RNA sequence: AGGAGUGGAGCCUGCGGCUUAAUUUGACUCAACACGGGAAACCUCACCCGGCCCGGACACGGACAGGAUUGACAGAUUGAU
RNA sequence: AGCGUGUGCCUACCCUACGCCGGCAGGCGCGGGUAACCCGUUGAACCCCAUUCGUGAUGGGGAUCGGGGAUUGCAAUUAUUC
């Protein structure tokens, strides 16, 4: 129904390339099988997503206090 | 850069103050020392060559220059040759205390 | 010092004598003979020679290798 | 070859590309008007160059 | 078991296609990469880490070539090998996975340690 | 017969001076010329440290230059302009003549 | 440090046309500013230079990043045993 | 007497501590903690894992133009032709 | 509105008007300025006027994070930035 394409929220996927506009659990599954694949996959980004660390770049010392008990 | 130059070259001549000026192809610098005998070195060799040394390291057009020298009048009204001579009398190796009282003297009969 | 990592030495070039014997044959005749390959590049002379491997030769501090 | 590794960093950006005109020193310049000096050099030479203090 | 691919399609025909439209097929920051001049400045390297890699053994698992390198552009001409990259003190090896393709060696090898805590 | 003559210093004493130098030399020789106009100054405002380490309370310096700039604009031919160029040479001003 | 004879020696005839010359203190400096015809660092420049004051025959004072060397008379009469010459040409720093 | 606040919430920066092949160091109440003009991806770098160049001048004594050494190519080689 | 700033010894990183492409950051040409001359009458924000919202962790707050697209640079992964 002529929505552009940059506009959606997801594009190119790594399954198909199809772009597509995707909802609750479509992002709960996507989530969870994006989470899978980094642990399988076995790269720092995997290892931030599991430890529960940061994963874009920034500093733990001072901020991101509730982290744990 | 001129200055600092001057100041490190003759240190051991009694060097006061550079007077640099401005003109078409007449670009002229003197240099303030209380020694006249010392500064032209032999035969007028240690001006040509400080003339030579500024003239293709600073960037000029050879041959359009001279370097002037002339001794200042009131040697006890400059601070700067003061206290180079308190180093010249300091560097043989005296008593710090009969140079101090040494050249305040010679501010006082100076006219300071 | 001596430390605890060995180290290989520098290429210590070794002494080669009576040079000037392996660089033509003399016989009877006057003609001589040269046993190595001339290079013709113009950054050496005439008088210069090319390296003997086994394989191919080598030329000076031009650092040309030419095939067959 | 060693002279042709010895320039194999390229200095064109950064900071290395300039450097202080007395002390020669890669800290604090002053790329304000081409001074390239370091500040306290700036400061030693401030009045022979002609900057004075009226504000 | 199941199908592996990238972008909705496989690894040959990955393989049978250009540089020109691999770069149309790969994300933004990868083209700025490999569209940008001529790998022939500091890429020499990954030329001749490239032709190191197309050098092959027999039917056996692959040679590790060790390199000092982290900014690898991990290509599918290189699927399926063995590798272990610099990150300061030793060599992490890594095999190389048909998914490893649109990141980095140096991603794929960590530089700390994971840190733990005791008393302080 | 266009030419423009620029005169800049930083001491505004001795470029006063010498702009009363050449309104008095063409009053004397007699021709109309342009008043000089004073264009606002530039400033020089550079402010560093003053503790080359790092102790002590964090107090700053104001250095500051005055460039004053006055032109004349002249309706005589060159060779004046080269005469009055030539006298009253003076390393505190210099002058900028450059036609169009 | 092995020079070539010809940039050597082509310093030497610079430092006898006239009796002094300078040069920026800088390592990677690939080539000269006044001596640009042929290709010159400056490396071997100062290191000849240094050789010349360590065996007494010019003088040394820098400021920003200059070096400045001085000739004296008998680095003048090394010159002139050096570059081969009979003892009648002086040069520009004696004359008038 | 009052105004804005800080200290509580999230984020940036600095210090201590833990950790690290290394997380380089100085400054610890005013009178150190967005300070060293310090917003560091590489140079910065002073910290670490690793390898080449000498940038050991000048004198004394061993070796001399018949050579005292630098400059390199099919191939094992770090990391690099 | 006002301080300012704007083409470098080594040196290569200057400020942008104007017309196209694109939602967007940005892309090629036509130019001006070694400067009260050109950006520039620096059409700045706050503020003013008119709808939507209605006391609700709410169009408050925008941390955390996934995908995609551009510039700088030899190199951005431990997201440089947008
Ligand atoms: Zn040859």
């Amino acid at each position: 129904y002529k929505i552009p394409d940059w506009f959606l929220n997801r594009q190119k996927d790594v399954k198909d390339g199809k772009y597509s506009q995707v909802l609750a659990n479509g992002l709960d599954n996507k989530l969870r099988e994006d989470l899978e694949r980094l642990k399988k996959i076995r790269a720092h980004r995997g290892l931030r997503h599991f430890w529960g660390l940061r994963v874009r770049g920034q500093h733990t010392k001072t901020t991101g206090r509730r982290g744990r008990t | 850069e001129l200055n600092e130059f001057l100041t490190r070259e003759l240190a051991e001549d009694g060097y006061s103050g550079v007077e640099v000026r401005v003109t078409p192809t007449r670009t002229e610098i003197i240099i303030l020392a209380t020694r006249t005998q010392n500064v032209l070195g032999e035969k007028g060799r240690r001006i040509r060559e400080l003339t030579a040394v500024v003239q293709k390291r600073f960037g000029f057009p050879e041959g359009s220059v001279e370097l002037y020298a002339e001794k200042v009048a009131t040697r006890g009204l400059c601070a700067i040759a003061q206290a180079e001579s308190l180093r010249y009398k300091l560097l043989g190796g005296l008593a710090v205390r009969r140079a101090c009282y040494g050249v305040l003297r010679f501010i006082m009969e100076s006219g300071a | 010092k001596s430390y605890t990592t060995p180290k290989k030495n520098k290429h210590k070039r070794k002494k080669v004598k009576l040079a000037v014997l392996k660089y033509y044959k003399v016989d009877e005749n006057g003609k001589i003979s040269r046993l190595r390959r001339e290079c013709p590049s113009d950054e050496c002379g005439a008088g210069v020679f090319m390296a003997s491997h086994f394989d191919r030769h080598y030329c000076g501090k031009c650092c040309l290798t030419y095939c067959f | 070859g060693h002279q042709q590794l010895y320039w194999s960093h390229p200095r064109k950006f950064g900071q290395g590309s300039r450097s202080c005109r007395v002390c020669s020193n890669r800290h604090g310049l002053i790329r304000k008007y081409g001074l390239n000096m370091c500040r306290q050099c700036f400061r030693q030479y401030a009045k022979d160059i002609g900057f004075i203090k009226l504000d | 078991f199941r199908k592996f691919t990238y972008r909705g399609v496989d690894l040959d025909q990955l393989l049978d296609m250009s540089y020109e439209q691999l770069m149309q097929l790969y994300s933004a920051r990868q083209r700025r990469r490999l569209s940008r001049g001529l790998r022939r400045k500091q890429h020499s390297l990954l030329k001749r880490l490239r032709k190191a890699k197309k050098e092959a053994p027999p039917m056996e698992k692959p040679e590790v070539v060790k390199t000092h390198l982290r900014d690898m552009i991990i290509l599918p001409e290189m699927v399926g090998s063995m590798v272990g990259v610099y990150n300061g003190k030793t060599f992490n090896q890594v095999e190389i996975k048909p998914e490893m393709i649109g990141h980095y060696l140096g991603e794929f090898s960590i530089t700390y340690k994971p840190v733990k805590h005791g008393r302080p | 017969h266009r030419i423009r003559i620029t005169l800049t210093s930083r001491n505004v004493k001795s470029l006063e001076k010498v702009c009363a130098d050449l309104i008095r030399g063409a009053k004397e020789k007699n021709l109309k010329v342009k008043g000089p106009v004073r264009m606002p100054t530039k400033t020089l405002r550079i402010t560093t440290r003053k503790t080359p380490c790092g102790e002590g309370s964090k107090t700053w310096d104001r250095f500051q230059m005055r460039i004053h700039k006055r032109l004349i604009d002249l309706h005589s031919p060159s060779e004046i302009v080269k005469q009055i160029t030539s006298i009253s040479i003076e390393p505190g001003v210099e002058v900028e003549v450059t036609i169009a | 440090m092995l020079m070539p004879k010809k940039n050597r020696i082509a310093i030497y005839e610079l430092l006898f046309k006239e009796g002094v010359m300078v040069a920026k203190k800088d390592v990677h400096m690939p080539k000269h500013p006044e001596l640009a015809d042929k290709n010159v660092p400056n490396l071997h420049v100062m290191k000849a230079m240094q050789s010349l004051k360590s065996r007494g025959y010019v003088k040394e004072q820098f400021a920003w990043r200059h070096f400045y060397w001085y000739l004296t008379n008998e680095g003048i009469q090394y010159l002139r045993d050096y570059l081969h010459l009979p003892p009648e040409i002086v040069p520009a720093t004696l004359r008038r």
